[PDB]
């Protein structure tokens, strides 16, 4: 969670940059990103539960 | 004389070169009545051929008033008319039956076709405009504070375009 909140600090870092709606749905490293960082935050979430 | 009175208003409608709503299918008719019974004492067959010439100009006139008006222009026998003519057509629209109907169906069709384009023209313009709602979380970044209220508009615009899709006059747009 310290490296996780990097990569989420780093895709709102890039939401300031370019922040229009049809950019950040079609935008490379978000569409990416966010199924894995899921997949990341719910194995971090059910081990801390 | 009066055969001569609507061989002139017509001379002067086709000086005239603009959407002939009113005014044409009024003059034509109002003449037509009093001429109808006089018309058979009279005899004088250019006179009940002036008020023939009346009539389907008074019929063309109700018919007459873009990309679907050159689509029109097409199907009735002419060539950026409702472009150039529209503009200044002296008498080529009036001169211009069934495939008369037919045509006019095919440019109902086509100006229904644009109607759903500039309601896609519209979407892509908000979808533009609108920007990702960011709000605080105390910069100790900023987050989506209403995903839901852009979740409905997705729903609702597929739902359109799903609409759009079951109409016949997407198919041009459809892609």
């Amino acid at each position: 969670f310290q490296g996780i909140d990097k990569n989420w600090m780093k895709i709102m870092e890039k939401a300031v940059e370019t922040k229009k709606v049809i950019p950040c749905c079609q935008n490379d490293m978000l569409k990416d990103f966010l199924p894995d960082l899921n997949r990341k935050l719910e194995d971090c979430q059910k081990m801390l539960e | 004389d009066s055969v001569i009175k609507n061989i002139q208003q017509f001379k002067e409608k086709s000086w005239q070169d603009v959407s002939l709503a009113k005014m044409e299918e009024d003059a034509g008719k109002y003449g037509e009545q009093c001429s109808r019974l006089p018309k058979d004492l009279k005899e004088w067959q250019a006179y009940r051929d002036l008020k023939n010439y009346i009539d389907s100009l008074r019929e063309q006139l109700p018919l007459i008033i873009p990309r679907h008006w050159e689509k029109i222009k097409e199907i009735t026998n002419t060539k950026l008319n409702y472009e150039n003519p529209d503009q200044f057509y002296i008498e080529e629209i009036m001169g211009a039956l069934d495939f008369r109907e037919d045509i006019e169906d095919i440019t109902e069709s086509a100006d229904k076709q644009l109607k759903i384009r500039t309601g896609l023209d519209e979407i892509n313009l908000y979808w533009n405009d609108m920007q990702f709602q960011f709000g605080i979380w105390g910069k100790r970044m900023l987050n989506g504070l209403i995903v839901g209220t852009i979740l409905e508009r997705l729903e609702e615009d597929q739902l359109q375009l799903s609409t759009f899709n079951s109409q016949r006059h997407v198919t041009p747009f459809k892609a």
